[PDB]
């Protein structure tokens, strides 16, 4: 009821420290990957940040509350939930440390928002720019793929990405993620993966072996009863006479007789050979008795098709989803160019290319029958957001720890004014920039102030930027190897750490109330 | 922890709570005195007698306080008593109130430094502007009024029935030896007890008094040389028992005979060799009675060992209990002893003043023992009061009508300097409202409106609140027609204590540890 | 008895911090005094660093070494052993956060080291001589007297204090403190000084009021039985026969009326007038018959003498002290100018001067009767140790905390060499040194970091010794007031510290075994 004390302050500072500590092990590529299972023994691996962060059960809610904020700030660039919380935790350490020491929030707040301006202004005139062309969005890739999968089928992913992105792109306005669908199967190898042209469709016939090589094909969707049952219906209404029934699923055979007669005729009046085929997409079951006489002047009718296949047929091609077979217009009539038939498990797939405005790009991906499928998706989706992050700008920074040890330094050195109330969170802003490096030493399997002290020294003799070497633990320039980055993401993660750090200090006294 | 063995319960909190509340329980048991009320307290330490006292000298003499902060007053007191007479519980309720008023100046977050130079400066400013609220002064020490009215005024602070007729015995003992000017001493005048009457018949004599009586002759020549001794009439001759009903008597007269021709020579050598008189402290007996009887020689009987050192510091002779004759070796200065019959008793008088150092001895008398002790208090606490060592005393109206202007005045003085220095002095004036509120209180009625009264009259400093019933809730009096006056030095020496007292105690506050054996 | 972790070093550093904390209020002059009360009730008033750490009772068996060891080294210098725990700590916090964030205790020796060479060297290149007379020695006394008693009676002493040390000074050999004699009396005043240029005798005669106006005076020390006791005696063994003991008392008054008869001899051939007056000191009584007739003709005799009073006559005169009052050469009686009988209190005191050679000053003091007496006398033997520590040199550098400042500016600016491993240990060094000023701040009763950045900026600036004002807490310069300090008192207290913090990080494991 009442508390007049600066234990919540203590708390917090041991709350952060706590959730620095348990998630710092997943920075780097060459970091340790992450199993959870709980529900009915689902084994699920992961090593992303915001994934973890998501499907996690924590016990503190101020821990739980700051995962969710930072949680809430994923969906503006690609990625960059992680590598954030270290920071934030060091600056709260060094917070806690000047208030033990004797000193007011406020100018612990000044000193960081200015550091925050001279940080980004920094940044702003340090930025350099790039022709973007084929090798930097492939260096990109695989550094993106290294980060996430493995270094082993990081090479055949790339080459995929980049020509899809090729494909794609051909315009002036921003290319869109909704025109790209990833596909899913089951096989018995694991490298296996494939870029169609065309669409896929999963569902074929029941009665195959007939003809495969029909190139210039008419297609035309609609939605009409061709063969749902032979079960006697109604109204949705069971009845006690016979009669009814049996003449109503008469005239119903009937209709089907002249709807089978009409689309025969139409094919008969727009064709008349073997080299114009015709492919009709319906929801419903083909009865076999038709389905022959149809396959014997040369149209193939599909059954059991699924909702969204025939909304990329109708959005890529273009035709008009009526509900009736009469002569109308061919205009609605979209045009093929290639069909093939894959037969392969217990169902064959349709793979239809050559079409008007090649606008859909499938990539097909093959597993071992587990659950790294959804991994490698994941880890392919991750690559073409960096992709499209590092197509929309032309200004790239090189990264490797190359651009922190240089902020620390202009921020150490070259000082904006003379003050030492603005000095005492300068010096604790720039103190913890450097966690990375240190991070990234520890984790490869070195020292963490030897070769801090060989990057620094480094950088005072040569003055380039100096990045992290993974192999040997000496001192290299990032700028000539092929590792690369972003622009708006260290903006983004500056300015989540900035409001993170800022909206904590000023917590005065938590009490014990509230009934919603 | 790292320094205490868990003894004391001292460190960086006690500063503003132990150090404050051990003065704080040591003064609060001394506010129930302080004036003209019946307020006695029972002391029983070692003599089993259940006696009552009033005043706290006694009170404090017999306390064991096992506190440094509770001892650092009581040094400070034993100084004020042995430097002027009267003067003890006005240093310790200065110093509890100015600890209580720092407490929370402590409390709001102030630095000692600035109390402590605050404090001195009101000190200062209090010592300087003391000088000059002189209203009468003694006019000639050699009247009997003049001084009866300052004794009488004395007196009633302690007994508050009879103050008249032991104010004019310690005027008459007073001016019949030496007054202020010149030299006078204070050990020169003793207070004799006698179990006989009331206090209603005492008198006054001038000379040595003592109750011994005589049983030998009247001896007033001017030869008879004083020998004291310790126990001349001990036994030099120890007999023991041969059988178990008796010996023979001729061994018993042989030992008789041989005794008393040993006192005789005895009594012979200490007679011829210029000594006419002897005292002794020892038993009696019929042939010593007899011989002294026989030979002229003044025998006493009563013995005590006051009347021996006071013979010894005042003569300067020495005891020789010895069993040969020794030599004459005790010659002093008296030499005109007379005997006198007073209440039926015989007592001795001595005459050797010769128009200096003349001594006198009051005559008091009682019911019992236990109540000319508070008589003799007063008796010394009235000498005490009368030696001053000036011809004008600049006696000031005392009784709390001097400390409400110095407060006054403080607070006038204070409301101009600037700085962080006035909180002290608001304090140290504010303090100064702890004599009329214990005043007050130790009476019958409250004191917020007794303060009042005496804030909302004039600022003429000639007024305080009586003791009758007709004077508590209006409180407007004159004193200075009545005859209620204070010592101008004593108060000046008790306001130096207490600063320094509160001082140290300011001063010295931090950790108490202990020492290595 | 088997141990393998690094508890010891964190029970080290707690028990340093604890005994850093403990003792920390008592430095500069406007210090809290403490009080030690245990033996049978005796207050006792202190404020100094070596007189409480040597009466004190620790608990830890750590602390009582780091106190043992700190007080031994206090025998070189004057006073060093104040102002030395709180940079002691503060360097094993250091290292000890040094070592918990990753690093080995050799380098951060080897950079203490250096560090502590650097200093030295800044030291030895910083210091100035200065012409020595009589202001620089007042100042030094009073600074040194404020330091240790209040600003009441910092004058009378300090002058006292000047003028014997130059009335003893006058020779070049370094002079020493053993020709001044401390006495002490009871008084009823406080302050109460005087400085004899004689010696003083407790004693003096049994019957006075004779002479005291005698200028020239011939003094003869010597201890023959003049009048010991008036009881019989024989061999120290007690007999039966009276007649062998009343003719051996007889004997001795014959060689007693002997013995006066030759003294009498003498003083009437070695003078004959009333201008030459001859005083005798014994340390046996004298019987008032022969004292009369010794009188009579005008030679004085003193009883009861102790054996410093002759020592120190016999060493400043220069006689023979023999055991015969025969007819002998006068070379061995002293002179004596002139003679003063003091009479107060129950023992009349004698004070002999304008004799030959005055090499003999007393610095008699009188106090209200308690203890602060003794806290005085520490008082002034610190005053007169920090006057003849700053009259063997002639370099004093000034003080008020202007020498951390700029050791810490050329340790942490001008590196003297380019290496991280020195630097943590350099920076680690030099960020201690800054814990005078603060704290001295902080007991003068304003803030910690503001005149810390303030005193910074002033000397970024000008570039001169800026001190610290305990009045206003403005930024002052130290060497036109009049605080100074000393010269070697720097240098042993960074050994002392260099040496307490190196053998330290040293300790592996601490057993439970011993027997003695
Ligand atoms: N090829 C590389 N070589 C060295 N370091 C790299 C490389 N690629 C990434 N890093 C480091 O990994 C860090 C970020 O990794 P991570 O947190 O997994 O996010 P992302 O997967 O977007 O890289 C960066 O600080 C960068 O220094
Ligand atoms: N008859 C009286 N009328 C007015 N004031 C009195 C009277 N008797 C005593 N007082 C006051 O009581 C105070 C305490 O007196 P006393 O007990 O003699 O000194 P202390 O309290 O130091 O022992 C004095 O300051 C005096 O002014
Ligand atoms: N007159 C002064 N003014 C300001 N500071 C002083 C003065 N005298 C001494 N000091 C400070 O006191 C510190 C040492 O005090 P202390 O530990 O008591 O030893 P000492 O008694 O030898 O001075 C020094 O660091 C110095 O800065």
């Amino acid at each position: 009821e009442v508390a007049r004390a600066q234990a919540a302050l203590a708390v917090n500072i041991s709350a952060a420290r706590g959730l620095q500590d348990v998630l710092r092990t997943n920075l780097g590529p060459k970091g340790t990957m992450k199993m959870l299972v709980s529900g009915a023994g689902d084994i699920k691996l992961t090593k992303d940040g915001n994934v973890l962060l998501h499907e996690m059960q924590i016990q503190h809610p101020t821990a739980s509350l700051i995962a969710k904020v930072a949680t809430a700030q994923d969906d503006i660039t690609g990625d960059g939930t992680t590598s954030n919380v270290l920071i934030i935790g060091e600056l709260l350490k060094q917070a806690d440390l000047y208030i033990s020491e004797g000193l007011h929030p406020r100018i612990i707040t000044e000193g960081f928002e200015a550091a925050k301006e001279k940080a980004l202004q920094f940044l702003e005139e340090v930025k350099v720019s790039r022709e973007m062309d084929r090798e930097t969005l492939i260096d990109v890739a695989r550094t993106s793929l290294r980060t996430k999968v493995h270094a082993e089928l990081a090479d055949v992913l790339t080459e995929a990405v980049v020509d899809s992105i090729l494909a794609i792109k051909k315009q002036d306005e921003p290319i869109d993620l909704f025109m790209i669908e990833i596909m899913e199967m089951k096989h018995k190898s694991e490298t296996d993966t494939s870029l169609i042209r065309g669409l896929v469709l999963d569902h074929g016939a029941r009665h195959p072996d007939m003809k495969k090589r029909v190139e210039d094909a008419y297609i035309l969707t609609c939605n009409v009863s061709l063969e749902y049952e032979k079960t006697e219906v109604n109204s949705g209404f069971f009845y006690k006479s016979a009669e009814e029934r049996e003449k109503l699923v008469k005239a119903e055979r009937k209709f089907i007789e002249d709807r089978v007669k009409k689309i025969i005729e139409l094919k008969r009046k727009v064709c008349g050979d073997s080299d114009k085929g015709f492919v009709v997409i319906n929801q419903k079951g083909i009865d076999p008795f038709s389905l022959d006489a149809l396959s014997k002047e040369g149209i193939v009718a599909l059954r059991r098709a699924k909702r969204r296949n025939m909304e990329r047929l109708t959005l890529a091609c273009g035709g008009v989803a009526l509900n009736s077979f009469d002569d109308l217009s061919p205009d609605c009539l979209g045009h093929a160019g290639l069909v093939y038939e894959y037969t392969l498990g217990e169902e064959k797939f349709t793979f239809i290319e050559k079409c008007n405005n090649p606008r859909s790009v499938t990539l097909l991906i093959k597993g071992p029958n587990k659950h790294t499928l959804t991994q490698i998706k994941d880890a392919v989706r991750d690559g073409l957001r960096a992709v499209k992050n590092a197509i929309d700008d032309g200004c790239v920074v090189p990264g490797a720890g190359a651009v922190e040890v240089a902020m620390a330094e202009a921020l150490i050195k070259h000082k904006p004014s003379v003050k030492g109330r603005a000095q005492l969170g300068v010096q604790a802003f720039a103190d913890a920039l450097l966690i990375i490096p240190k991070v990234l030493a520890q984790n490869s399997g070195f020292d963490l102030q030897e070769t801090l002290v060989k990057i620094q020294a480094e950088h005072s003799e040569s003055g380039q930027l100096v990045g992290v070497d993974l192999n040997t633990g000496e001192p290299m320039v990032a700028a000539e190897v092929g590792v690369w980055d972003n622009y708006c993401v260290k903006k983004q993660l500056l300015h989540s750490c900035t409001v993170i750090a800022t909206n904590i200090l000023l917590v005065d006294e938590i009490m014990r109330a509230g009934m919603s | 922890m790292l320094k205490e063995g868990a003894k004391h319960f001292s460190g960086l909190e006690e500063a503003v709570y132990r150090n404050i509340q051990a003065c704080k329980e040591l003064a609060q048991t001394t506010r129930t005195a302080y004036g003209p009320n019946g307020m006695n307290k029972m002391v029983i330490n070692h003599l089993e007698k259940l006696f009552v006292t009033n005043d706290a000298a006694t009170i404090l003499r017999e306390l064991e306080v096992q506190h440094p902060a509770a001892k650092m007053i009581v040094m400070a007191s034993h100084m004020q008593e042995q430097e002027v007479g009267d003067g003890t519980n006005f240093v310790l309720v200065f110093a509890g109130a100015l600890l209580e008023l720092a407490e929370e100046l402590l409390r709001i977050g102030l630095s000692v430094s600035e109390v402590i130079e605050g404090y001195e400066i009101a000190c200062r400013k209090a010592h300087e502007i003391l000088p000059n609220l002189v209203c009468c002064s003694a006019k000639n020490l050699r009247d009997i009024d003049e001084v009866s009215s300052l004794l009488r005024t004395s007196i009633m602070s302690k007994q508050y029935g009879n103050e008249v007729f032991l104010a004019k015995l310690i005027a008459q003992a007073c001016v019949s030896i030496f007054p202020d000017s010149g030299h006078f001493n204070v050990d020169n005048i003793r207070v004799c007890k006698i179990l006989g009457s009331g206090i209603s018949s005492s008198s006054v004599l001038h000379g040595m008094v003592f109750k011994k009586e005589t049983e030998g002759d009247v001896t007033s020549v001017k030869d008879a040389k004083i020998a004291v001794y310790s126990c001349p009439f001990d036994g030099m001759i120890t007999e023991t028992k041969g059988t178990v009903l008796i010996k023979t008597a001729e061994e018993l007269m042989n030992f008789s005979k041989g005794e008393e021709n040993l006192m005789d020579a005895q009594v012979k050598a200490i007679a011829d060799t210029g000594a006419n008189v002897v005292v002794t402290g020892g038993k009696v007996a019929d042939m010593a009675l007899h011989y002294a009887n026989k030979y002229n020689i003044m025998l006493v009987r009563l013995n005590s060992k006051w009347d021996l050192r006071r013979l010894c510091k005042t003569v300067g002779a020495t005891a020789l209990p010895r069993l040969t004759p020794p030599v004459l070796e005790e010659m002093g200065h008296c030499d005109s002893v007379y005997l006198s019959e007073v209440g039926d008793t015989q007592v001795v008088v001595f005459k050797h003043e010769k128009e200096d150092g003349a001594i006198s001895t009051i005559v008091l008398r009682g019911s019992t023992d236990n109540l000319m002790d508070d008589i003799e208090r007063a008796v010394d606490d009235g000498v005490n009061t009368f030696k001053v060592l000036t011809r004008d005393k600049r006696l000031v109206p005392g009784g709390g009508a001097t400390e409400i202007e110095l407060a006054k005045q403080i607070t006038s003085y204070g409301e101009t300097c600037p700085g962080l220095e006035q909180y002290a002095i608001k304090k140290f004036a504010e303090a100064f409202e702890a004599i009329p509120r214990a005043l007050a209180e130790n009476s019958g009625v409250k004191a917020n409106e007794v303060i009042s009264k005496l804030y909302a009259v004039h600022q003429e400093g000639n007024k305080n609140v009586g003791l009758d019933i007709e004077a508590e809730v209006p409180a407007v009096k004159d004193m200075l027609e009545a005859g209620i006056l204070d010592t101008y030095l004593g108060k000046y020496w008790a306001i130096k204590l207490a600063t320094n007292a509160a001082v140290t105690v300011l001063r010295v506050d931090q950790i108490i540890m202990a020492k290595p054996a």
